[PDB]
């Protein structure tokens, strides 16, 4: 028994824990997001478990800043906890130096927070994977995935959860450097269909999020009219 | 903030039919200096509310930052709750009643404008905790000077229109630098609607008779 | 620091770590308690003079106040410890109350003193059980037993440790307002009770004595003898 | 965490602290400590157990601690737990004449310290210390004085004992030999003297193996001295003559 | 309660006794005993009776009895240390 | 944040299991040497890197602690770096209180008190690590060990590491009360090529000397003098 | 409804709500709540399955014991 | 090996479960709620002859109309009974009035499954209290009766009978209880089902009963009254 | 930096067989200016009880945001709504919690007991409190009170009948003495709030005084 | 065997047993129900008592002028639950002179219901609940489960047999949104009937509503308060 604590390290060199962690937010619903010119886009599979949830219940898109997105996969809790740390972050670097946190900085910051609680038999690694999206003038589009292990990389175009291989196959198809918010805004809606499975999932609601330049550098939700086209779009394309 | 080192004159307030303005001149004054003489004294808490100050300004600074992430942290959560204006002003009231007990005041008085749910809002903070809301509002010196004439003009005409409103603002800012040894020539107007807040430039009382 | 759960419940509802306070309570010497008409006699029966100890520093019969002491059975460093904590709470009612301290009073500090432990993180039980004796402000005579889970009850005649059974057999079957009529009659029944669990006899049983008035005193080796003598 | 927590402070199924007998097995291997109380005076004697031709001779004793003017000690154990015993030794006695301007009697100081173990062997989940001292002492109360303590925290005021190797023989030899309120310090030392040869089995009394300490009052101060090799070596060729001459 | 009070009586039947025995109180003087602590305290009852040459048991006897399989031999057990089945 | 229970405990026949095995850990450390001559003290010991890469001045094995104390190790190196840190801030502290370089004895019974601490203390292992302190004080030379058990004895030489007891054996067949420290050195340097198992080079080897002047790390040129015997 | 269609079934046995209440039960599991199904419709003289039959049989096969859960709310 | 906070495959609170199979080892106690009053009793059990019973306190008062009737662990139970009497005088010294049993017992609970290990206080509980408690008194609502067990869980009840005759001595509660009993008639049916349940002959030095009334506060029946109740068994 | 400033104001409360009055003016100032004049100090705790506040303003908010705290707190607690005596006690209570940094209020508690009666209860500054047929506090306590002890308490006249007050006496008198009070004391005089607590419910008045 | 001991040691599989267990623990709760209309949000409960002579456990309790909840599972934690709800909402009120959204609250409890689940000797809060009240933003509904994870239901039911009452409200989803606040209570005892065992039926001593709306504080209905609303089903 070397997988009963994160301060154990295996004969071959591994932390269990940390592995199991992984494992976790593998057996949660997919979650991808693909940075563009203008701005970076973030989409998530929200499995309805029941009809009785209300339409945008157990939101898995967050706004850590107002500059700063979040889309998380896992458990639910341990994100949204790690949301609050990252709100707490950005709150702490305005007031202290005066001017929005650097995306890199932020998820360098979130990261080692994550990597400190996989180092103690106190506590337990986090259940959960999430990306951060971030649009300034001065630092153009970013995108940074944070894993359970606290390694902090940059993306082009990442995906988290269960189908991460078939998200990243359908995205390596997309030239996203050279495209805008608008069209990454279809292909996103259009890779989530692609990649969710109807014989074991039964239904499922499309969330879209978006950051860059039409939106002024703010992150907000995608306006309804938008993520109905999307939605079409994604369903005349499974024809 | 035991000694005030850079502070600020009057802020007025009347409420019309649609909203509140308020005014403040732009002067730091170091004690009997026109130190500082492009700071504005006037911020924009949301859509729907702003905020007047004297006393010292770092101290209206501080209260700036911690305001404004407080509604930064409301805006991110995207719940459809926004804070209102007397939700502000009890927020501040009870920052400021704190520092008082503490002993270590915020030397401010601030001034509290809103239009929220077709209401008109106009609040008094003291660095004492003494809070109120009155229809016009005239702290420092415009409390001798100009609060006399902004009551007489709404105790004959209890509601207002945003022109008399703009023209009893801007006759009160010319009496308070007639007879104000900190005010400054330039000076700021902001008005709340139902279009949000809208801040105005740097206007100035050129109405300045000087026959002697 | 430390903040481990020594003791713990187990399934059928028992703290184990209080009985195994009990049992160690059970390997200490023999103690023994009566309740005179006016007088209150302890004994304790010595496992080995060695010819070599010396007898004043084995006490296990100590004066908490003017107007109280015990005898412990178990482990001797938790029965100082005890003692200590007693002694000050005597001194802290006496200073607070302006009274001398009562017998159940100070029992019950005790009693109070081991649930603290029984129940509390990183402790083990106080392993003793102990017999106080005393007078109240009210002159009337008074005895009253310990147990590490904490129990108090006031008895006629008790005795704990080895042969705690026998004893208690004994007491019951002989104890009697005849047997209390005299101070000498209390003093022979402690004796002859400790005689059916001490095997030297004699040389191996130390009795103090408590009046009303007068404080505490410890028979010397020629009391007792002639005791045991005029027992025979 | 409770999986690597070793449970140093529980109580065993019969009721016994297991810690505190292992500490208390620990010390049977340790020197051999030996206490004779005299109408005036009372020694120590300790078996040198460390013996090489390379170690150096430093400080005035190797087992056989000064506490106070008028108190030393001698431990059998674990050096550095008897090290951290003999410096808290020390500061209660130096406590205690700080606040009552007198020196601490041997009951006191003994006390304080079995409250120390007790401490460490009923709460804080450390192991117990596993070191036994004997006190010499004397007080204007009871005057000479000699003790004992315990890992488990138990003190007692002893005439003559033995902690260490062989201590079983020890006090069989000094319960025949102890001539009770009628012994100098002349016949201690050479009872002493007698156990030393027979504890020690590994051949005889060498007078490089054995550490002699002495406490007598002069002229209203209290002595403590550490015998040098000249009187040793004379004790071992009395107690050799005389032992010839019985035989 | 209603079990060990039925356990007592499938065991208790082929001895003597003094027929008016509280059964009930000496099932719940044994809360968690098992089935053969059961049927310990039974064959030992009458065990108390052979010693002081009696032939008809009593309930006396068999609180004694209780006092023996029950709380005297609780030491050892072997419920205590299983239900958690470890 | 931290267990709070000691990691020492007392096995059914007595013995601390964890210090003998931090014993074993320092017997399978590098041979160190220390001979106490009539005018000063030697310490030595082997610095055999793996290999050619290895910067031999990089680290020291021979560190001074005060003007006139210096200590060897064998063991963990790691352990020596920290008791060295230790020691190095106790005897500031003492010379801050007194005014006077801390004695060696001094010095040995504080950082012995030091390794007493983590073998009760809670959530640590004993120091893997036993010291060899030198110094000069009172006009007469010192010399001392500091086992893991937190013991400290007086010696005229000894040695520690790899083949301890055959080179105890050597010292108590070449040592002699009255030498100097010269042939101190030479008796060191001969007792570490009992066993070596290899050339011994100047950068193979340390030597350090403590003497009236204080205490110094001889400069290689000096060891590959001293070597050419 | 594979090993179920052998015995009897009510029309209104909604198989929905009773693949909800049965979870992290494996496929063998699931094939003992039909069987066990039948062993309670049993126990009550009857010929035909009903709903609370299957959810009552749930249990069983779930192996819990009772543990007197009656002290909560 | 499995802390004192873990929870059971069944969801069930380890130690609070084992805590509750403890009280079973306690003397029985049976508390009937009426509208004239509350009554308490209890068996004292006692041990041997020498024992004096005067000394076993099973029932005790935590003010003028509050009482408490205990049974398990009585050395538990000394802690609940202080912090009772503390938060009653404290109720009593701030707001000028006495408090309702329903808020002693809820304090006491909240009091009870305080327990910890790590990060929980300087010298927090270890193990929750092995003490079920009946309290009983009269306030704005008339007499009420709570039955509070290591859970925490408090429900007020008409008549409710705790320890190792629990089982039984409800199912006489249930056979005699009915709404428009007098206190008289509670006395005596729960000494009946005392007598019934206890090991030794009834007699008035070995059973404690308490009774309180809106007129009257709580009063401990002295061995005369005992003696005459017993008269007619 | 003085932590303390005296905005004015007068309670009363009259006690009666089936009712209870607490009035007050509402006039806010500071030093001898005037902050505003809708600004009561008469505020409702129960449905049987109204509390009146005067003194130092920022204090009277925080005493009453305190007691309504801890009026829902208790409701929680007991499941039962307080009656005067328990508000009357915590009140106590909490002023005294601050005794050596004390709140500048004065309270007075008015409503109705558990028999149904009028109760009136007085408060110093640190928590001394009294139950009495009425009284009167704030700035202007001096004039009023020995009005109230002449024609309420039939004091110091001989050869008149004691018959019970009545709820129009009581009402007319309580005018007459806040006229007479502000015809005099400059901090008193805007407009008088009135809050009759009765069985049925709590109804409010307003009646207008002197601006001067 | 070894992984399910406590709450900071992850399975292979990826999962905490601890909060299994705790879920489980839920689970074992006495039934309840929560809907929303337009207008108004509803919690219909079913205590059951431990004996015939127990009162019946509460499970619908206060916390704000605007907010309640149904308890199903540990009765203490429920209360630590409920008392930090209430603190946060006294708060709120105490500094913005303003109702604190539910929704915030829900995330507050969220917040503090993690803390347990990742840090070693603690355990999970084992409660559930469901969270009614009226906002700026209208009625709301909320479930809160003993990992700490909330969900924004229009209908939901947890506890003891909740599976047919979820049921019922899924059937019956499309009409909760358009009907008077008698309609909607009675589908709330439809569900919660659906819930029972056959052989029994709602009665005034096992059935709790309470009812919150735009122009109607939280209210309790119990006893024979809730007759009005039986008459009908």
């Amino acid at each position: 028994g070397y997988d009963l604590s994160a301060s154990t390290f295996s004969p071959d060199g591994r932390v269990f824990q940390v592995e199991y962690a992984m494992k976790a937010v593998e057996n949660s619903s997919t979650a991808i997001g693909i940075r563009c010119k203008d701005g970076v886009v973030f989409g998530v599979e929200k499995l309805v478990l029941s009809k009785l949830y209300e339409e945008g219940s157990n939101k898995r898109l967050f706004n850590v800043d107002r500059h700063v997105g979040m889309a998380v996969a896992g458990l639910l809790a341990d994100a949204r906890s790690l949301a609050d740390i990252a709100r707490e972050e950005a709150s702490n670097f305005r007031s202290n130096f005066g001017y929005n946190i650097p995306l890199k900085h932020l998820a360098d910051r979130v990261a080692m927070y994550v990597h400190a609680y996989t180092l103690y038999s106190a506590v337990r690694p986090f259940g959960c994977s999430f990306m951060l999206g971030s649009y300034s003038v001065n630092d153009g589009a970013q995108l940074y995935m944070i894993d359970p292990s606290g390694v902090s990389y940059g993306y082009w175009g990442c995906a988290i959860g269960k189908a991460r291989q078939a998200a990243k196959t359908e995205i390596e198809k997309l030239q996203m450097k050279e495209m805008t918010c608008r069209d990454i805004v279809k292909e996103v809606a259009k890779i989530i269909y692609i990649v969710h499975d109807e014989v074991k999932d039964k239904a499922f609601e499309l969330e879209l999020s978006w950051v860059g330049e039409l939106t002024n550098g703010r992150h907000e939700i995608v306006p309804k009219d938008i993520r109905e086209e999307a939605e079409k779009y994604a369903k005349e394309s499974l024809k | 903030t035991q000694n005030p080192m850079v502070t600020g004159t009057s802020v007025l307030g009347v409420k019309f039919e649609g909203g509140v303005v308020i005014a403040a001149d732009m002067l730091g004054s170091y004690g009997s200096l026109a130190r500082f003489r492009n700071i504005s004294r006037i911020m924009r808490v949301n859509n729907s509310t702003m905020l007047g100050a004297s006393g010292d300004y770092a101290d209206f600074q501080y209260l700036k930052q911690v305001l404004g992430q407080m509604v930064i942290d409301e805006e991110l959560l995207g719940d459809g709750h926004s804070y209102s204006p007397r939700a502000i002003h009890s927020w501040l009231t009870r920052a400021m009643y704190s520092r008082r007990s503490k002993m270590n005041p915020l030397w401010n008085t601030m001034v509290i404008g809103g239009y929220a749910d077709g209401e008109s809002f106009l609040g008094y903070v003291d660095m004492l905790g003494v809070a109120y809301e009155a229809p016009s509002l005239a702290t420092g010196y415009g409390a001798y000077l100009a609060q006399p004439l902004l009551r007489e003009v709404l105790e004959k005409q209890p509601v207002l229109s945003q022109t008399e409103a703009r023209d009893l603002v801007e006759r009160c800012m010319r009496v308070l630098y007639y007879r104000d040894a900190r005010s400054y020539n330039r000076f700021q107007i902001a008005t709340v609607t139902e279009k949000g807040v809208e801040i105005e430039g740097p206007l100035s009382t050129e109405t300045n008779w000087d026959i002697a | 620091s430390y903040d481990r759960a020594i003791t713990v419940f187990s399934p059928d509802g028992h703290l184990f770590q209080v009985e195994y306070a009990q049992e160690a309570v059970k390997k200490g010497s023999t103690a023994v308690g009566v309740r005179g008409r006016d007088i209150v006699v302890l004994g304790v029966e010595k496992k080995s003079v060695a010819k070599l100890q010396d007898e004043r520093t084995v006490r296990k019969i100590c004066a908490l106040d003017d107007n109280v002491c015990m005898a412990f059975a178990g482990l001797t460093a938790d029965a100082r410890i005890v003692i200590n904590r007693a002694r000050v709470e005597c001194q802290s009612h006496r200073l607070t109350v302006e009274d001398p301290v009562t017998v159940e009073y100070i029992t019950r500090y005790i009693a109070s003193l081991k649930q603290r432990y029984t129940q509390s993180n990183g402790r083990r039980p106080f392993g003793i059980s102990a017999l106080i004796v005393g007078f109240d402000f009210d002159g009337t005579p008074r005895l009253y037993q310990t147990d590490p889970s904490g129990t108090y009850h006031a008895w006629k005649a008790n005795a704990i440790g080895r042969g705690a059974k026998s004893v208690r057999e004994f007491l019951e079957k002989n104890y009697t307002d005849e047997a209390i009529e005299t101070d000498d009659l209390t003093i022979k029944l402690v004796i002859k009770a400790l005689l059916e669990v001490v095997q030297s006899g004699g040389k191996n049983i130390e009795l103090a004595v408590m009046r009303r008035d007068q404080s505490l005193k410890i028979l010397n080796p020629e009391e007792i003898e002639k005791y045991v003598a005029e027992i025979e | 965490s409770r999986r690597y927590d070793s449970r140093t402070t529980i109580f065993s199924p019969e009721g016994r602290l297991y810690q505190v007998e292992y500490a208390m097995e620990a010390i049977g291997h340790a020197g051999t400590c030996l206490g004779i109380l005299a109408n005036d005076g009372v020694l120590l004697a300790a078996e040198r157990r460390n013996i090489h031709k390379l170690l150096d001779e430093v400080f005035f004793s190797e087992k056989i601690y000064k506490l106070n003017e008028d108190m030393a000690c001698s431990v059998a154990g674990i050096t550095s737990d008897a090290n951290v015993l003999t410096n808290e030794l020390r500061l209660i006695a130096q406590r205690y004449l700080l606040q009552y301007q007198e020196p601490i009697p041997c009951e006191q100081l003994v006390t304080a310290l079995c409250d120390i173990k007790q401490a460490y062997t009923q709460f804080g989940g450390k192991r117990p210390f596993g070191v036994s001292l004997l006190y010499i002492g004397w007080d204007k109360h009871y005057g000479f004085q000699l003790y004992q303590s315990d890992p488990s925290g138990n003190y007692g005021g002893w005439k003559a004992t033995c902690i260490g190797n062989n201590s079983a023989a020890a006090v069989s030899m000094l319960k025949q030999d102890y001539k009770e309120g009628e012994m100098t310090l002349k016949s201690a030392l050479a009872l002493a003297i007698k156990v030393l040869n027979k504890t020690m089995d590994v051949s005889k009394l060498s007078a490089e193996k054995v550490e002699i300490a002495t406490l007598t009052r002069e002229n209203g101060k209290t002595v403590i001295r550490v015998l040098k090799q000249k009187e040793v070596e004379q004790l071992i060729k009395k107690h050799e003559e005389e032992e010839a001459k019985a035989e | 309660l209603e079990g060990r009070t039925h356990i007592f009586k499938i065991h208790a039947r082929s001895m003597s006794v003094e027929r008016d025995i509280r059964f009930e109180l000496l099932a719940r003087l044994c809360p968690n005993s098992t089935g053969a602590e059961i049927r310990s305290v039974c064959t030992e009852a009458g065990m108390f009776a052979i010693r002081a040459r009696r032939k008809i048991a009593t309930e006396k006897d068999f609180l004694e009895a209780v006092n023996k399989v029950i709380k005297s031999y609780a030491k050892f057990s072997a419920t205590p240390r299983y239900m958690t089945y470890n | 944040r931290g267990y709070s229970f000691s990691l020492t405990t007392f096995s059914p026949s007595g013995k601390l299991v964890q210090i003998e095995y931090a014993l074993a850990a320092v017997a399978g450390g590098a041979p160190s040497v220390g001979i106490k001559a009539a005018n000063g003290v030697v310490l030595a010991t082997e610095k055999k890197q793996k290999s050619i890469l290895y910067d031999e001045r990089s680290v020291h094995k021979v560190e001074p602690i005060t003007k006139h104390i210096g200590l060897v190790y064998s063991g963990m190196g790691p352990d020596y770096r920290v008791l060295v840190h230790r020691a190095r801030k106790l005897a500031q502290q003492y010379y801050l209180v007194y005014q006077e370089p801390i004695p060696t004895a001094q010095l040995v019974q504080r950082v012995a008190s030091v390794m007493q601490e983590y073998t009760q203390s809670g959530g640590v292992r004993p120091f893997g690590v036993s010291l060899l302190i030198c110094g000069w004080n009172e006009g007469r030379p010192y010399l001392f060990q500091s086992d893991p058990s937190g013991a400290y004895f007086a010696w005229k030489a000894t040695a520690m590491g790899k083949n301890y007891v055959n080179g105890k054996t050597f010292l108590e067949k070449r040592y002699n009360e009255d030498l100097e420290l010269e042939d101190a050195i030479h008796t060191a340097i001969l007792t570490l090529k009992e066993s070596f198992e290899g050339q011994m080079t100047e950068d193979n080897i340390e030597v350090g000397i403590c003497n009236e002047a204080g205490f110094r790390r001889l400069t290689p040129t000096e060891v590959k003098d001293y070597l050419a015997a | 409804q594979i090993h179920s269609r052998k015995m009897n079934v009510s029309p209104d046995v909604n198989y929905e709500e009773l693949a909800r209440c049965t979870d992290d039960f494996n496929g063998a599991q699931c094939k003992a709540v039909c069987v066990e199904a039948g062993m309670i419709a049993l126990r009550r003289g009857a010929t035909e399955l009903t709903h609370e039959d299957y959810m009552e049989g749930i249990l069983e096969v779930q192996a819990k014991k009772k543990a007197n859960l009656q002290y909560y709310a | 090996d499995r802390g004192v906070n873990t929870f059971s495959p069944e969801g069930r609170l380890f130690q609070v479960e084992y805590a509750i199979e403890a009280i079973k080892l306690g003397s029985t106690a049976i508390g009937i709620q009426t509208s004239e009053g509350v009554c308490l009793a209890v068996e004292k059990r006692i041990t041997s002859p020498l024992m004096e019973p005067s000394s076993i306190e099973k029932i005790v008062e935590i003010d003028a109309h509050i009482g408490c009737a205990m049974s398990g662990l009585i050395a538990d139970a000394k802690t609940l009974i202080d912090k009772a009497r503390v938060e009653t005088q404290n109720h009593w010294f701030t707001y000028n009035e006495t408090m309702t049993v329903e808020s002693v017992t809820q304090a006491v609970s909240n009091l009870a499954l305080q327990f910890g290990e790590e990060d929980a206080d300087p010298g927090a509980m270890s193990r929750p209290f092995g003490v079920a408690l009946l309290f009983g008194g009269v306030d704005e609502k008339g007499p009420q009766l709570f039955h509070m067990d290591p859970s925490g869980t408090f429900v007020q009840c008409d008549a409710r009978a705790i320890g190792s005759a629990s089982e039984g001595a409800q199912s006489s509660l249930q056979e005699v209880y009915h709404k428009s009993m007098t206190l008289k008639e509670a006395i005596k049916s729960s000494l009946i089902i005392l007598k019934q349940v206890m090991e030794e002959k009834l007699n008035a030095t070995n059973i404690e009963l308490a009774t309180v009334q809106p007129g009257q506060n709580f009063h401990m029946f002295t061995k005369e009254e005992l003696e005459e109740v017993i008269k007619d068994i | 930096f003085s932590p303390y400033v005296f905005n004015g104001g007068t309670i009363l409360a009259i006690a009666g067989e089936d009712f209870a009055i607490v009035a007050s003016d509402t006039r806010l100032s500071e030093g001898f200016s005037i902050h505003t004049r809708d600004s009561p100090k008469c505020y409702k705790l129960t449905d049987k009880t109204v509390i009146g506040c005067s003194g130092f303003h920022g204090d009277c908010l925080t005493l009453t945001k305190i007691i309504e705290a801890r009026l829902k707190m208790y409701k929680h607690s007991n499941n039962k709504a307080m009656t005067t005596g328990a508000i009357a006690a915590m009140l106590s209570t909490i002023l005294y919690s601050r005794r050596f940094f004390p709140y500048y209020v004065y309270n007075i508690i008015g409503g109705l007991d558990e028999e149904g009666k009028g109760a009136v209860y007085s408060f110093d500054p640190v928590g001394s409190y009294q139950r009495d047929s009425f009284k009167a506090g704030g700035s202007a306590s001096a004039m009023l009170q020995p009005l109230l002890d002449n024609q309420v308490g039939f004091k110091n006249m001989q050869n008149v009948e004691h018959v019970p007050l009545s709820l129009d006496r009581a009402m007319r008198l309580v005018k007459d003495v806040f006229i007479s009070a502000a015809e005099r004391d400059v901090y008193t005089g805007d407009a008088l709030r009135i809050c009759i607590v009765t069985k049925e419910g709590i109804r409010e008045e307003t009646v207008s005084l002197r601006k001067d | 065997n070894q992984y399910d001991n406590d709450v900071t040691v992850w399975s292979p599989q990826g999962r905490i047993h601890q909060i299994e267990y705790a879920m489980e623990a839920v689970k074992q709760g006495s039934a309840t129900v929560g809907l929303k209309s337009k207008t108004h949000a509803v919690l219909v409960a079913l205590k059951r008592a431990q004996s015939e002579l127990a009162a019946h456990q509460k499970k619908i309790l206060h916390v704000d002028n605007h907010i309640g909840i149904s308890i199903a599972g540990l009765t203490a934690d429920a209360r630590l639950l409920c008392n930090f709800m209430r603190q946060e909402c006294l708060d709120s009120r105490f500094v913005f002179d303003r109702p604190l959204p539910v929704s915030r609250l829900v995330s507050l409890i969220g917040s503090k219901t993690q803390i347990p689940t990742q840090r070693y000797g603690r355990r999970p809060y084992g409660v559930g609940l469901l969270i009614a009240g009226y906002d700026d933003m209208g009625p709301h509904i909320f479930q809160t489960c003993p990992s700490a994870n909330y969900f924004d239901c229009r209908a939901m039911s947890i506890g003891a047999r909740s599976q047919s009452a979820r049921t019922y409200l899924e059937r019956h989803m499309s009409e909760f949104m358009e009907c008077n606040l008698n309609e909607l209570v009675k589908h709330g005892l439809r569900a919660l009937r659906e819930t029972l065992p056959a052989e029994q039926d709602l009665t005034t001593k096992n059935v709790s509503i309470g009812i919150v709306g735009k122009d109607l504080e939280f209210t309790i209905y119990d006893d024979d308060d809730v007759s009005p609303f039986l008459e009908g089903l």
